[PDB]
RNA sequence: GGGG
DNA sequence: TATAATGGGTCTGATG
DNA sequence: CATCAGAGCCCCAAA
């Protein structure tokens, strides 16, 4: 239909590939599509060129190669395998005594491969490697807090590739050095480099307080080797200062590009800050016989000159986005690869001096294991390897552009304070200031800004347009937060007459701070209001009218939009709803031009112009990690002339290529009898009738049949002590038939297992011998449906030991998986939300005849409550409704760019045109004005809404221009005394549905040691009655209710068994005994040699073990 | 009826008063049979029966035998709940200081 | 009772109060470029000015409601204590106010827009430093309240 | 609110002695099948089953209603323990 | 200047060390200070909390 | 003496109370050495043991209250009037 | 030392701290009988100490002992007793409990102050033992153990079952709890009104004490078993009996939001 | 304080 | 909570702790909670 | 070294299966199936005995593994 | 890593 | 059971 | 001036 779009900002460069932070980082880390000779020394290559050669016999690395994956992506998801590639490495064993060279290509295991959308398949589960943000390697000068006048120099290297070194200038005037928590005069270290007292006054010389306060005479009276042996003793109480044990330890600690590594970024930073050229990523080196310095004196020279007032010397802001850098997926993985390569090198040196010093090929000298482990470990146990969020296409797209400051090498929840979570003035254009969790993680997890791109060194860059004189160029320039600070940068909406800055005064920034400046002094202009926020935040229409605290919730809840079967894109969009579907790869487009051959629910075929007939099969109804149904539907018909990049199939939560996280419902803002109370929402039963807010959900149930020392488990249909009604939907083998409605209690997969020395106890044998039958060998252990689960069986999967291409974990014979689908309609309890932070649980579903309806009989869909607006201050939804009202009658959808969208005048113009359609048809259709519309107008007049002395038409239009309309109560026919705001709103059904959360337990599983009930709905757990809930019962003085909580209803094995028998018999519960968890306390104190005694009033011991513990 | 709860130091004697046997071997359970190893950390000879009213080797297997210690295997016939209550002990070669009273 | 964008009634007295501030502000910048005033004196004078301006338009917002629109939904929900307080209503109709820098000091330039008129990105961004700081503060504080309550239950339970 | 709770709080010096009295009496009735009730048939609490009006099974509801009448005496050290459990098991068999 | 102070009356401004107060002015003085100084915080936030707690 | 709530909480007579709060080992070692008897006066002591707390329905002031009808109080009066 | 589903074994950490000690003790008994040198015996006695101290309080002194190929410190006896995850706080001062459930809460404007909306599905499980005895006493099943078989398949459940539950819950209350429980009104008693559907229905007037809105909040249900527990819940903990704050003395259940707006 | 270094 | 003389048995101490603690969440700005803890 | 003590000769065989399987993997570019191991192990070795040898070569997992024990229902006590 |  | 092999790889507050 | 012990609750799916 018609798509009117507003906005006057001309966006030159468009958004970059929104997943490149993942895709590019890993392709650069691996370089599998690059011929070995042409490989740059980075990532996987750089790791090899750091671990090799291995000095005993000298083994060496030549090149690596990556093979093709053993199984396709779908087959890895299907079989719970890792989508990976074989890694080989051509090595040669050069015998540094003879010269013998045995060469071979050794298999080092598999490396997991990244899929087209920048995610991973680890054990058949999609995962995402969240980028980490950390303090950049380099030299940092920060002021002493104990001593206001002096500073501190810090030399931070890349994580776990060097120690932090601090150069505090102690109360004494010579400069100290704190490494590995020790401390000592830096004078001694400087002597080791070969420094002579003349080169200290000559190079330094200018601060006789410091240049000469540093030079001490007892230290200089010794050679570079004499001091190298003094400091080796000042740092390892116990080792004997050998001159090949000291130069081995210190070189490895400070000069060895194998244990110490300033990154490639750390190099640049230290070079620039100090204005020198660093030959290697390291603080020192071993050249010509001794130690040549590189960083220690430049640093010392700077630190001194900034205890004066010398130019260029300035402290560093360690929170500046020029001093913090991102560690993408490539760097995160390569770091674990360098660790599982240094262990393999450890096992190489141990095999190189015991075995046969001449009978050794590279093959039996290299054990892959320590490398397979480290890699397998990063992808399964790392905090940055997260179960992929693929609730909808936007969930995964957001997950991948997320930035975390926690994890291995970063912070810790308790280790982080205010400074790190703040929005830094440099976040502007790089890190979205809205997208971040509410709660403990606030400010620690964030999102990459929409136009932001991470550079090779790892710094986030944002685009700016060049202003020259007063002419704005189409030239774009990406900058770091350090480059940015050198320019006066104008704002995106500064008036432009063509390519010229139209305004006398322009709004700019100078080092983040806001300044009013003339067009002469403008150097760069923002590229767009989109470059400041995330991708989710950029999806909120009218964002400029919303409080940040509520815009955050609207950003995050889009990630929780469940894909609906009738999903539709919002009536009011921001103009990102297409690039998001495109870049998420959930939809399917045309590779070149051509015509469509066949179209089906399963596959599309495209006769391309190249003659080649391509066949795109369509993801059809696949379960996601969170169980929403990912499903691709066709959007072209047989013989359609399609151009390049044209849409061939919608992904889930996609409508004709636009992101569709929810539905456009007709809403009415007004209290409604209390069912609206404190954020609850009221909805029309009409929404369920036309299957609005209905979503498909798939749950997978899995069962194992394993070998036991008592017998084999069997997936049979022959379950003991049962009836045919229970087995009616099971096939010949004992697996529920595809297409059967299963409810709680129903058998999904029949299974039997033999019993133990629980071989029927006599009172059972006597019972069976009485009833004719004989105790059976095996028992019922079938997989049943859990409470509150159910649906329609849509696929069964059988994998057995013996069938081709399958092999299970040791001892397991067969594994069966049953996939159950359920079409979920909206229901009381389900959570809804809009893009503005308005969220609520459906509290009431009214029949259509109770809904507040318009005068022409149209009932509303949703009844929001106005009390949720003033305190929250998210007015964007109010504008969204007004413009949604117009679009309802004009039949339009609008694109309203962020901070550059439709403004109130413009909206009113559409509403006026819309009033003609809503009322114009009425006054020719044979209807004038209604009596009750007049009554409402009489009260609107008293409310200052309408102009006194105008006809009812002019007055209804005046209310329509304010978005208000006459509304009839459906229960009475009488009007709502006032005009009510009504219009179309985009509301999403969120992943939090009551069907998932309703849970209740009488009795069930207890825990092994405590005998207290297990937790969790999946375990059929009990609820935790914690410390605070006990306090509540104490404060009520509810003594017996509490006692029952601490005994009968938990771990009083005696009382809890006796209670149940009294309730099924109709007797009042018994008085409780001792909680078993107290006996565990007594016994765990005896285990500590502590004698706990329960005594009476005559101080005589009381046995709480009933004689079972004494002899 | 309980009314007070005293806590004090257990002498090595009392620590042996509680004990039902000395754990002499680091063995846990038999790798073939999965049953508790003799004089190990889970020996029913010490800590009690694994099954309610039944010795290890199955000589006695009912409540017509309560408090009897089988002579073939040496396991008492009682409620297997005692595996939660019956202490064992390790006789140290030389004395060791209880760290709570040191640090 | 409903909320329509026009119910965020922007008081006509706003334009004046801004004009008066822009000129009182241009006098304190004379004393600064003329050397009369120091830098600490300038900052403190400006901040006193705008918090004072803010009070003048919040009075105007409520006076304009009471005299003319006594049944305006925002006014009614605030007056009855059903929802909202003066400062939130001030942000819907008058102006946003002055915002905090990450450090803790106030910005000298205030967000002049209201949520009704719509903020500029730079206005929207400057206000982000304050929101984020309150969320972090709310989080690190919830921990210490709980710990405090536990010590108290533990010293009084008997 | 429970029917006439304000009068019940007026009967006792501490609100917790009311709960003890109500609870013990509620148990006195359940153990004796309500034979010992001091209510007349017209006073008896009822619940509306699908079939019709029947005696309220909730003994705590009875205890409170009985308490309001004044036909219950409460207090510390009125009669020996088991001297009471003997002559009430006698008057109203289980 | 030349004024008449109690034993335990603040001379500087700022918070009082309750241990210095307990030694100078005694138990009741400290208990008064603690209750009042705590209530000053809850009243500031608009929290009606009875003193006896 | 004046103590903050933490130090005051740990200094209490009941080791069951103090052990369950903070400084569990320190509280337990000093208690075991002195052979402290916990009289179970407070509430935590009785919650750990699962006893009826000494508060509300548990208070000794109201726990022993007896209930008896007049048709029964007076039925036991006569049997205890002669011998 | 227990066998899990997969037949694999899961063992407490204390066993490896005991095996550590028993190896070092036994090797010391052997080294003594074989008259080993002083330097050897003392090294063994040191290790025996260091084994005793990993068992009683691992990490206190020296490096924490750890199972190979994982930096996780083993869980010593001290660690079990103390901390927020310790025995006291996690198992003695607060337990998990039976006869309890949770679900999403929804506003119930039509409720009396002493009432709540309880899903019939939750009420069945929560009162399951009561429901069995009532089913036997009416005749909906012949013995309690057959009745439990009936409620086990959702299809086998009949209509007269839901009428039995209504007879069961008569007059009795359930506890509702929202977290965090900052004061005693985080737990309040209610007469449960059986409803279809999944959500718990809360009274609007109690939302302030609980600090519950309807942006997704959930609440826990708890069933007082004994007549004593029922009596304490109905007299002392009933919402309608607790109208004034215990801190200020001011009203807590009081008009707010729409209620004030209308008046 | 380090058992290996002590024995060495 | 009842505008009448307290019943003997009321867990006063616990009530006092919940009364002081519950308002704790909403204490902004030693200024604020920190000052309450300092006391 | 094993919480479940294994007879020293059985450890030798378990290690042997390990060194054998790694050899195969390093000349196959993939992990060997049980058949390929029984082949290299020699005479008397079928895939069944390879699987059974691994079943008993499985070392126990910690209950305190981040807790994993919290999800194990007690089956013994009724 | 989400919810409140 | 016998070449010889000999030294490792935050943030505050309370208490001694 | 060093060492140790504290640092909110409940719930979910994962492993
Ligand atoms: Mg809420
Ligand atoms: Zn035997």
């Amino acid at each position: 239909m018609e798509i009117k779009r507003f906005g006057r900002i001309r966006e030159v460069i468009p958004l970059p590939p929104l997943t490149e932070i993942q895709v590019e980082s890993y392709r650069r880390a691996l370089q599998a599509d690059v011929p070995p000779e042409k490989r740059e020394n980075v990532g996987i290559q750089a790791a090899f060129r750091e671990t090799f050669p291995i000095e005993e016999l000298v083994l060496d690395f030549l090149e690596y190669r990556l093979g093709e994956p053993p199984f396709p992506q779908d087959e890895c998801r299907e079989k719970d395998l890792t989508y990976q590639a074989p890694l080989y490495a051509r090595l040669q064993l050069i015998h540094k005594d003879t010269g013998l060279i045995k060469e071979d290509e050794v298999f080092l295991g598999h490396i997991p491969l990244m899929t087209e959308d920048g995610s991973f398949i680890i054990n058949g589960a999609d995962r995402v490697i969240v980028s980490q943000i950390h303090r950049s390697p380099g030299v940092y000068f920060t002021p002493d807090p104990a001593r206001p006048g002096r500073y501190i120099a810090s030399i931070i290297p890349l994580p776990k590739r060097g120690p932090w070194i601090d150069l505090e200038v102690e109360p004494n005037g010579v400069v100290s050095m704190k490494v590995n928590k020790r401390k000592f005069p830096l004078v001694l270290l400087l002597r080791v480099l070969g420094y002579d007292q003349e080169t200290l006054a000559r190079e330094l010389g200018a601060y006789g307080e410091l240049v000469q306060g540093l030079m001490d005479e007892s230290v200089f009276a010794m050679r570079p080797e004499e001091a190298l042996i003094r400091l080796f003793t000042l740092l390892r109480p116990g080792d004997p200062p050998k001159r090949d044990k000291a130069v081995a330890y210190v070189y490895g600690l400070i000069a060895d590009p194998r244990r110490y590594d300033l990154g490639e970024a750390g190099r640049y930073k230290a070079e620039e800050k100090l204005g020198i050229r660093l030959s290697g990523r390291t603080l020192a080196r071993f050249e010509d016989g001794e130690f040549k310095d590189e960083v220690f004196l430049p640093t010392l020279r700077y630190l001194f000159a900034l205890t004066a007032g010398v130019p260029g010397h300035e402290v560093d802001d360690i929170d500046h986005l020029g001093n913090r850098r991102i560690r993408t997926v490539g760097e995160l993985m390569t770091d674990q690869f360098r660790v599982g390569l240094a262990r393999l090198a450890r096992g190489v040196r141990e095999r190189m001096l015991m075995g046969s010093e001449d009978s050794l090929t590279p093959a039996k000298l290299v054990n892959s294991r320590p490398l397979e482990a480290a890699i397998r470990e990063f992808f399964s146990r790392s905090q940055l390897s997260q179960f992929k969020d693929e609730t909808n296409p936007l969930s995964s797209l957001r997950h991948k552009r997320r930035i975390s400051a926690l994890g291995p090498g970063g912070l810790t929840r308790e280790r982080a304070g205010f400074d790190v979570r703040d929005v830094h003035r440099t976040h502007y254009g790089r890190i979205c200031p809205v997208e971040t969790p509410e709660g403990a993680n606030i400010g620690l997890i964030t999102s990459l800004a929409a136009y932001a791109r991470v550079d090779e060194l790892g710094f986030i860059r944002t685009p700016y347009r060049r202003v020259v004189g007063g002419v704005v160029t189409d030239e774009v320039v990406y900058m770091t937060a350090t480059e940015e600070d050198r320019y006066t940068i104008a704002q995106a909406n500064t008036p432009l007459e063509g390519n010229r800055i139209a305004a006398e005064r322009v709004v700019a920034r100078r080092k983040g701070e806001p300044v009013i400046v003339s067009p002469e002094e403008v150097e760069f202009m923002d590229v767009s209001p989109k470059q400041v926020f995330s991708v989710n935040t950029n999806l909120i229409p009218f964002l400029e009218h919303d409080d940040a605290n509520r815009a955050l919730m609207g950003s995050n809840m889009q990630t929780q939009a469940v894909p609906l079967i009738r999903a539709q894109a919002p009536v009011v969009m921001t103009g990102l709803e297409e690039r998001v579907v495109r870049d998420s790869l959930a939809a399917l487009y045309a590779e070149e031009d051509g015509e469509v051959a066949k179209v089906d629910g399963n596959r599309i075929v495209v006769r391309y112009e190249d003659g080649r007939l391509v066949e795109y099969p369509l993801r059809r109804f696949y379960r996601s990690n969170q169980g929403t149904a990912l499903d691709q539907r066709p959007r072209v018909v047989v013989g359609q002339r399609v151009r390049k990049g044209d849409l061939l199939a919608d992904g889930p939560a996609s409508e004709n290529g636009f992101l569709a996280l929810g539905q456009n419902v007709l809403v009415a803002i007004m209290p409604f009898d209390g069912y609206n109370f404190e954020d609850a929402i009221v909805i029309s039963e009409e929404l369920l009738k036309r299957d609005f807010y209905t979503s498909i959900h798939i749950e997978r149930y899995e069962i194992e049949a394993r070998d036991t020392k008592l017998g084999p488990e069997r997936i049979t249909r022959d379950i003991p002590h049962l009836s045919e009604a229970a087995l009616r939907d099971l096939d010949e083998e004992g697996v529920v038939r595809i297409g059967a409605e299963v409810k709680p209690g129903d058998i999904l997969v029949g299974r039997t297992s033999f019993k133990g020395e629980s071989e029927p106890t006599p009172e059972e044998r006597l019972l069976r011998s009485i009833f004719g039958e004989k105790a059976r060998d095996v028992k019922d252990t079938s997989l049943r449906v859990p409470p509150g689960e159910g649906g329609i069986v849509v696929r069964t999967v059988r994998l057995r030991r013996g069938d081709p291409g399958v092999e299970l974990k040791p001892g397991v014979r067969e594994v069966v998986r049953v996939y159950v689908a359920q079409k979920r309609k909206l229901q009381v309890g389900d959570k809804l939300a809009n893009r503005h932070g308005n969220k609520g649980v459906v509290a009431k579903i009214l029949p259509v005849e109770d809904m507040p309806h318009l005068p022409d009989g149209t009932p509303v869909d949703v009844i929001l409550n106005p009390l949720g607006v003033p305190s929250r201050m998210n007015l964007g939804q109010i504008l969204e409704t007004h413009l949604g009202l117009a679009g309802y009658f004009l039949g339009q959808r609008y694109i309203s760019p962020i901070f550059d969208g439709a403004k109130e005048p413009e909206i009113k113009e559409l509403l006026a045109q819309a009033f003609e359609v809503y009322f114009g048809k009425r006054k020719g259709e044979g209807f004038g004005v209604d009596k009750r519309e007049v009554e409402v107008l009489r009260r609107a007049e008293k409310l200052g809404l309408v102009t006194p002395g105008k006809t009812p038409e002019e007055q209804l239009k005046e209310l329509f221009l304010q978005g208000k309309v006459v509304l009839y109560d459906g229960r009475t026919g009488e009007p709502i005394e006032g005009p009510i705001v009504v219009g179309q709103m985009f509301i999403m059904k969120l992943y939090h549905m009551v069907e998932d959360k309703m849970h209740a337990r009488s009795t069930g599983p207890y825990s092994l040691i405590t005998q207290q009930p297990l937790g969790g709905k999946a375990q059929f757990g009990g609820q935790r009655f914690g410390e605070m809930e006990v306090w509540a019962l104490e404060a009520y003085g509810a003594a017996h209710t509490l006692q029952e909580m601490l005994t009968l209803k938990s771990d009083d094995i005696e009382g809890r068994n006796a209670a149940y028998e009294a309730i099924i018999k109709g007797e009042d519960v018994p008085e409780p005994s001792v909680p078993e968890s107290f006996r565990v306390l007594v016994k765990e104190l005896q285990a500590l040699a502590l004698d706990v005694q329960t005594l009476d009033e005559k101080d005589n011991p009381v046995d709480i073990f009933e004689g079972l513990a004494s002899k | 009826e309980v009314r007070k709860v005293r806590i004090a130091l257990a002498s090595p004697e009392k620590i042996r008063s509680w004990s039902y046997g000395e754990v002499e071997k680091p063995e846990t359970i038999n790798y073939r049979t999965l049953k508790p190893e003799r004089d190990g950390l889970f020996d029913e000879r010490i800590f009690g029966p694994i099954k309610d009213y039944e010795c290890a080797c199955g000589k006695y297997k009912r409540q017509r035998f309560e408090g009897k210690v089988c002579e073939r295997c040496g396991v008492e016939v009682t409620k297997s709940i005692v595996r939660r209550y019956r202490m064992g002990h390790i006789e140290l070669a030389t004395p060791a200081a209880h760290i709570w009273f040191v640090k | 009772i409903t909320i329509g964008i026009d119910d965020a009634v922007i008081p006509e007295e706003k334009k004046q109060y801004l004009e008066e501030a822009d000129r009182k502000l241009l006098q304190i910048e004379q004393a600064y470029e003329m050397g009369f005033l120091t830098d600490r004196e300038r900052y403190d004078q400006i901040l006193q000015l705008w918090t004072e301006t803010t009070e003048k338009v919040t009075q105007a917002v409520f006076k304009n409601f009471e005299e003319n629109y006594p049944f305006n939904p925002l006014y009614v929900m605030a007056q009855s204590g059903a929802r909202g307080n003066p400062q939130q209503i001030r942000q819907l109709c008058g102006l946003r106010g002055l915002m905090q820098k990450p450090s803790g000091e106030t910005f000298e330039v205030p967000v002049r827009s209201s949520f009704r008129e719509g903020l500029t990105v730079l206005e929207y961004f400057i206000s982000s430093h304050g929101a984020r700081k309150g969320g972090a503060d709310t989080a690190l504080r919830t921990a210490d309240s709980g710990y405090l309550t536990r010590k108290l239950v533990d010293v009084t339970h008997e | 609110a429970e029917p006439g709770i304000d009068k019940l709080f007026g009967m006792v010096d501490s609100k917790y002695r009311l709960t003890v009295v109500v609870a013990k009496r509620a148990q006195q009735l359940l153990r004796h099948g309500f034979k010992n009730t001091v209510l007349e048939p017209e006073e008896r609490p009822k619940m509306q089953t699908l079939e019709g009006l029947f005696d309220d099974p909730n003994a705590v509801t009875w205890a409170m209603k009985e308490l309001l009448t004044g036909r219950l005496v409460f207090g510390e050290n009125l009669v020996p323990e088991d001297r009471l459990q003997k002559e009430m098991e006698r008057l109203y068999p289980v | 200047d030349g004024d008449y102070v109690e034993a335990g009356q603040p001379l500087t401004r700022g918070a009082i060390d309750p241990h210095q107060l307990l030694e100078a002015k005694g138990p009741e003085a400290v208990e008064r200070y603690l209750v009042e100084e705590i209530q000053k915080v809850y009243r500031a936030q608009g929290v009606k909390l009875h003193d006896k707690h | 003496l004046l103590m903050g709530v933490t130090k005051s909480a740990l200094s209490t007579k009941s080791w069951l109370s103090a052990a369950s709060f903070q400084n569990t080992t320190h509280v337990l070692t000093e208690a075991a050495i002195a052979g402290k008897k916990d009289e179970l006066i407070g509430l935590k002591e009785n919650v750990i043991l699962g006893r009826l707390i000494p508060a509300g329905t548990g208070s000794d002031f109201v726990r022993f209250t007896q209930v008896v009808d007049q048709k029964t109080l007076k039925a036991i009066e006569e049997a205890r009037k002669e011998a | 030392m227990v066998q899990v589903d997969g037949g694999r074994f899961a063992t407490s950490d204390l066993n490896d701290l005991y095996r550590r000690l028993i190896n070092r003790n036994n090797r010391l008994k052997k080294l003594l009988a074989q008259g080993a040198p002083e330097i050897i015996i003392r090294n063994e006695k040191r290790m025996l100490q260091e084994a005793v101290d990993a068992l009683l309080d691992n990490g206190r002194r020296g490096a924490p002992v750890t199972n190979p190929g994982s930096d996780r410190p083993l869980r010593s006896l001290t660690d079990i007793l103390s901390g927020k995850q310790g025995r006291f706080r996690q198992n003695l001062l607060g337990k998990r409990v039976d006869y309890s459930g949770r679900s999403v809460i929804v506003v119930g404007p039509q409720l009396k102050l002493h009432q709540c909306g309880l899903p019939k599905r939750m009420a069945l499980e929560l009162f399951k033992p009561f429901l069995l005895k009532k089913m036997e006493e009416k005749g909906i099943a012949p013995n309690v153990k057959a009745a439990r078989r009936m409620l086990e398949r959702q299809r086998d459940i009949k209509d007269e079952v839901w009428d039995a539950l209504e007879e069961v819950i008569h007059g009795k209350v359930v506890l509702l709890n929202r977290a965090p429980t900052l004061h005693r009104l985080g737990i309040q008693a209610f007469q449960p009104v059986l409803v279809e559907g999944q959500s718990i229905q809360l009274h609007p007037l109690v939302c302030e004490a609980f600090n519950a809105d309807f942006d997704g909040d959930q609440m826990a249900v708890h069933v007082p078993l004994s007549s004593f527990a029922q009596a304490e819940a109905r007299i002392q903990m009933l919402s309608a009996h607790n109208l004034l704050s215990p801190a200020s003395g001011e009203p807590l259940a009081k008009p707010s939001r729409d209620i004030i707006l209308g008046l | 304080s380090d058992p290996v270094r002590q024995y060495l | 909570s009842m505008a009448r003389p307290v019943s003997i048995g009321e867990a006063v101490g616990i009530v006092a702790a919940q009364s002081i603690g519950e308002p704790g969440t909403q204490l902004t700005m030693t200024q604020g909670l920190p000052r309450v803890i300092e006391l | 070294a094993r919480t479940i003590r294994i007879p020293v000769h059985m450890v030798e065989t378990i290690n042997k299966l390990s060194r054998t399987a790694r050899q195969l993997q390093q000349e196959l570019g993939r992990e060997p199936t049980y058949e390929e191991i029984a082949e290299a192990m020699g005479p008397g070795w079928d895939a069944k005995r390879v699987e059974e040898t691994l079943k008993i070569a499985q070392e126990p997992v910690s209950l305190e593994t981040p807790f994993y024990g919290d999800f194990i229902p007690d089956e013994h006590l009724p």
